[PDB]
């Protein structure tokens, strides 16, 4: 006879190494795509 | 009178520690910081100096593992069952797998104390220390 | 050294001692052979 | 006022051979503290005699001996 | 011309240069998109641009494909417990109406002169009132105090997990104290007639009754009560005295008995944590705090929610009930303290104190008298004195340095019992 | 996520979580902030902590609950957060992270931030 | 949001201001640590506001702010300004 | 009694100020019997720097050698807490001389250029131990 009533109811961080990686990896795509234009 | 009372009824007031060190042992240790909380209170850099006997300037001491500090762990028996080349690694990799264990026995409930946890910190110590003295695979010319 | 460390504290400040006499241990290399030199003295050295 | 006690207190820990663990706990570093301050206070005796010998012999115990 | 544009092409910067267009530029698209894919939605610095190159960064490497290929019970049981139902109903039946004839016979007398300056005199009493002592206790703050019936000893509790008796009139040392089995104590309470027995709800879901002994400080566990998985938050008797209720974590707070140690009923309905109950003077519902934010009434002897009442935006901490009966107050982290009139139905409903600042703690109703004080204790470091009828803010009190936990006022209100986080329990005059 | 371990508590929901972690690596910059559970109990033994930050999901929890009991006694504010990686990212460590423990710098310039976040949660302690 | 009201001139007011948790506190930090209210000034004849003094009475949380905008008025009486809160259902926060 | 609260009050106290020289005074003063031995040299350090390091953290730990030991140690503190300077560094020092004797007659002009019954004064202080 008792009532079990119903109840009732981001970003993400990276490291100094993981700045290097990406930033030199993006830095050299974009030099040697110079590079290739150029030739 | 005291380290030789707790090193016999130390296996239930700290079952971890006295697990991978053994109770000789953790009994010198916990008589030392007078307690299992006040033992579990210590970082692991400041538990390798335990034992040192004290430093003088006219001690001659460079050991041939690299160990600067011995302990009452130094002498245990997970460190010098193996090459000494690997004992300065081994202090370092068990100091900090003894104070976890410590820091396990202060929340274990008085009434039931329990392992498992030092099984699997005796298995990761054991195999990793295998592994440094594994040396490296040979090298094509 | 346990016997120099005293012959030189006696002709010399302490500090000077302990360090000449630390010194001597180091550890010692040729390729693959390594020994920490607990015995006798290295000669190497500019005070020896 | 010591042997009294440590007499009383080696005599208690012997009867026995749970409760009295807190009191090892308040226990040890007083134990530590006292043995200090008797050991500097034998230096203190000493620095007219033979002033090198605390540096030389470290622990408590084998200095007190090699007084005797 | 092909050999020319093959190069071009097969070089990954214009490989991604080429998919960088494509992708949509707006905010809300290009962070929904990385949301999905499960990536993180905003790294530390960026500008929308970077966050774009991100995006064509990401489906490159993977080389996954565009944007486009991307996108009520009711539960018989307990007969036994079906006895004690009946036995509410006549008691709580009974004890209503008496309670109710005696109200009918206070509105009879009016003279409001004789009221008003009562209210005055109780006013400036509680407007006088300052500390007369403080103490200690253990190194943890102290979580739980409580007086007696008799007003003649203090029970405190504290983040320890060890309760200790104290006397009242004096503080000096204490009778004995006793460190339990259990961790950490959310509340205690005392039994409401012979003053022989406690009753610690603690974070182990372990109720400890308590067998006061005389002045002997060799308090006796009567029994100790099981079924709370989580940790019990509060815990109090019912007001006749044979049962005991209990609410704790799990969404469930439990209706027990004393002298069994049984457990009767099982309530559930707080979306989460049930942080505090109260039980009616007359014993007939029970008032149910949460941390959702959730005031529920409950029938006992109908096993039925009657009202939900939401005035607090933040979890419930303390709910109190007045003496008078037809009253209720709760408070809550939100700083706000709500009165509910349960009688008038319609439109008074809620009358709310802002309270404090820096959540609520304990709030108390004042024993004799019916009930008119009421003393709320925060973390704002002060403790406040409120009337029953203006609600209007009175007194507060300044003798805490840290935050206080838990407080109780005396039945003839002549001192103010405070513990906190200070670890030293205070006495007000 | 999974069952949140009863023994962790208080566990800061994600709207403070975003504003802890958010702190610190703010400090981390500032190098007022110690990392490690063996590198907090440093700074709660020597009494320049600010609160002790944990990760709820730690397994096993048994290692970190004595940091608790420390910053009861220190009187230190302590939450647990939901997930050691974000824990260890926000530190500029690449690998987890189970505590953590901003230092005291009246100086500094993050204090207001700091005492905001003490403020909040100080409120979760109850 | 929020308002602001007082009594007639020179009768004693109550501001309250509702929002997002960051400019909540820098207008605390406003009314109280930067603007000086003991400070004497000459109005358009020198008035001495030395006894004059700022105090927060709470800060919490609400279901809703009814407020629309952030508006000043003067109430004579001490009766329709509690009307004038009335509208908000704020009435309460008023203290006498 | 019970300077296990006193730890306490002095971290409450000692965070807000926190840099007053006085709340290092008590906080060095509680690693007496304060049973631990591992943090005193930390503190005495943190307690050097935090405080601009002043003559009353410095005698207290001159004082803090001299009751337990190296009576030619808390020299080099109380010395060094006098280049500083004002009377309370002068009775630890006359004591740590007591112990190491003959050197005291030299340094009474030091006093009284420092500058009544202050001579008094101090043999009244000497007769302490």
């Amino acid at each position: 006879v008792a009532h079990p009533l119903p109840e009732k109811i981001i970003k993400a961080y990276l490291t100094q190494h993981e700045r290097k990686r990406l930033r030199r990896n993006r830095r050299k795509m974009a030099r040697e795509a110079r590079e290739i234009k150029i030739k | 009178d005291i380290g030789q009372y707790i090193a016999s009824k130390i296996s239930i007031i700290a079952p971890n520690v006295c697990f991978l060190v053994g109770p000789e042992i953790a009994a010198q240790l916990i008589a030392h910081a007078g307690g299992v909380l006040e033992f579990s209170r210590i970082p692991s850099c400041n538990i390798a100096s335990i034992g040192k006997n004290k430093h003088l300037s006219h001690e001659l001491h460079t050991l041939e593992s690299g160990v600067r500090q011995e302990g009452y762990l130094f002498a245990s028996d997970m460190i010098q069952k193996f090459p000494v080349s690997v004992h300065k690694q081994m202090l370092r990799m068990l100091c900090a797998k003894v104070s976890l264990a410590a820091r396990v026995d202060a929340g274990q409930k008085n009434g039931d104390r329990n392992t498992v946890l030092a099984h699997k910190w005796k298995a990761e110590l054991s195999k990793k220390a295998r592994k440094l003295s594994e040396a490296p695979s040979i090298s094509e010319t | 050294f346990t016997l120099l460390n005293r012959l030189l504290r006696l002709i010399v400040d302490p500090n000077i001692a302990d360090y000449i006499t630390a010194k001597n241990n180091v550890v010692i290399n040729f390729k693959d052979m390594s020994h920490v030199n607990k015995y006798g003295l290295i000669r190497g050295l500019k005070f020896a | 006022q010591i042997l009294p006690k440590i007499v009383d207190l080696k005599r208690i820990l012997q009867q026995q051979e749970i409760k009295l663990l807190p009191f090892f706990n308040e226990i040890i570093p007083l134990i530590k503290s006292n043995i200090k301050l008797m050991h500097n206070f034998l230096i203190s005796l000493y620095s007219r005699r033979f002033p090198e010998l605390s540096s030389l012999i470290p622990s408590p115990l084998q200095y007190s001996k090699v007084i005797s | 011309n092909e050999s020319t544009a093959d190069i071009l092409k097969q070089l990954p910067h214009e490989r991604l240069q080429a998919v960088l267009e494509k992708i949509p530029e707006e905010d809300l698209e290009v962070r929904r998109l990385l949301s999905i894919l499960k990536k993180p939605e905003v790294v530390e610095n960026e500008d929308v641009q970077q966050r774009r190159i991100r995006l064509a960064e990401i489906l490159m490497v993977d080389e996954i494909d565009l944007e486009n290929i991307n996108n009520d019970f009711f539960t018989p049981a307990t007969s036994e417990l079906i006895f004690a139902r009946r036995f509410l109903i006549n008691y709580s039946l009974e004890r209503s109406r008496k309670r109710l004839q005696k109200e009918m016979e206070r509105h009879q007398k009016f003279n409001t002169r004789q009221e008003l300056l009562s209210r005055r005199t109780e006013l400036q009493r509680m407007a006088n009132l300052e500390l007369a002592g403080s103490q200690l206790v253990s190194t943890k703050p102290i979580s739980a105090v409580s007086l007696s019936t008799d007003d003649m000893v203090v029970a405190t509790g504290s983040w320890a997990g060890d309760l200790q008796v104290l006397n009242s009139q004096t503080l000096q040392p204490l009778t004995q104290k006793l460190d339990s089995h259990v961790g950490k104590i959310g509340a205690i309470d005392w039994h409401p007639d012979s003053n022989n027995q406690m009753i610690s709800c603690a974070e182990d879901g372990l109720i400890k009754n308590f067998q006061y002994s005389n002045e002997e400080g060799g308090l006796r566990l009567l029994g100790d009560l099981v079924g709370h998985e989580r940790r019990i938050s509060d815990v109090k008797y019912h007001p006749s005295g044979k049962f005991i209720g209990s609410a704790s974590h799990d969404m469930t707070w439990r209706l027990w008995d004393a002298s069994t140690h049984q457990e009767l009923l099982l309530q559930e309905g707080h979306d989460k944590g049930v942080f505090s109950l109260s039980f009616q003077c007359d014993g007939s519902l029970v008032c149910s705090g949460g941390m959702d934010s959730l005031s529920m009434l409950w029938d006992i002897r109908s096993g039925s929610k009657v009202m939900t009442l939401a005035g607090h935006s933040k979890p419930i901490y303390t709910v109190a009930w007045s003496p008078n009966g037809y009253q209720v107050a709760t408070g809550g982290g939100d700083g706000i303290i709500n009165v509910w009139d349960i009688r008038k139905r319609d439109e008074g409903q809620l009358n709310q104190i802002l309270a404090h600042r820096n959540i609520v703690t304990q709030v108390r109703f004042s024993k004799e008298d019916g009930g008119k004080k009421l003393v709320s204790c925060g973390y704002d470091n002060l403790i406040n004195v409120y009337s029953s009828d203006t609600w209007l803010k009175m007194g507060s009190l300044a003798g805490h340095t840290d935050k206080i936990i838990s407080l109780d006022i005396s039945n003839n209100s002549h001192f103010l019992v405070s513990g906190g986080w200070d670890r030293s329990i205070k006495l007000w005059n | 996520m999974s069952a949140p371990n009863p023994k962790a508590f208080p566990l800061a929901d994600a709207a403070l979580t975003q504003q802890i972690l958010d702190v610190v690596q703010q400090a981390a910059n500032l190098r007022q902030l110690k990392k490690g559970a063996n590198e907090a109990t440093k700074t709660l033994n020597r009494g320049i902590s600010e609160f002790i930050i944990m990760a709820a999901d730690c397994e096993p929890i048994e290692i970190l609950l004595h940091l608790p009991l420390l910053c009861e006694d220190k009187n230190v504010p302590y939450v647990f957060v939901p997930s050691r990686v974000a824990l260890g990212r926000a530190c500029g460590v690449s690998r987890p992270v189970i505590a953590a423990s901003i230092t005291t710098n009246d100086a500094s310039a993050i204090k207001t931030q700091i005492y905001a976040v003490k403020d909040k949660i100080e409120t979760l302690l109850i | 949001k929020g308002l602001c009201l007082r009594i007639r001139d020179d009768g004693p007011g109550i501001i309250i201001v509702v929002g997002n948790e960051k400019s909540c506190k820098f207008y605390e930090n406003l009314v109280m640590k930067r603007i000086k209210w003991n400070e004497d000034f000459e109005l358009h004849i020198k008035m001495d506001m030395h006894n004059n003094s700022i105090s927060k009475t709470w800060e919490g949380y609400l279901q809703d702010c009814k407020f629309k905008g952030w508006f000043m008025k003067v109430c004579n009486d001490q009766d329709s300004l509690l009307r004038t809160l009335g509208q908000f259902d704020s009435e309460h926060f008023y203290s006498p | 009694g019970n300077l296990d609260q006193a730890e306490l009050l002095v971290t409450q106290a000692l965070q807000k100020f926190p840099s007053n020289a006085l709340l290092w005074v008590e906080q060095i003063k509680l690693f007496k019997h304060g049973n631990k031995s591992s943090l005193k040299k930390t503190i005495f350090q943190d307690a050097l720097r935090r405080t601009q390091n002043d003559h009353r953290v410095l005698l207290e730990i001159g004082v803090s050698f001299y009751a337990e030991a190296q009576y030619e140690t808390s020299l080099k503190w109380l010395e060094r807490a006098l280049k500083k300077c004002y009377g309370d560094t002068w009775v630890w020092l006359f004591r740590t001389y007591a112990r190491l004797g003959k050197d005291t007659v030299d340094l009474y002009n030091m006093f009284d250029q420092c500058e009544c019954t202050p001579r008094e004064i101090l043999l009244r202080l000497m007769n302490d131990k």
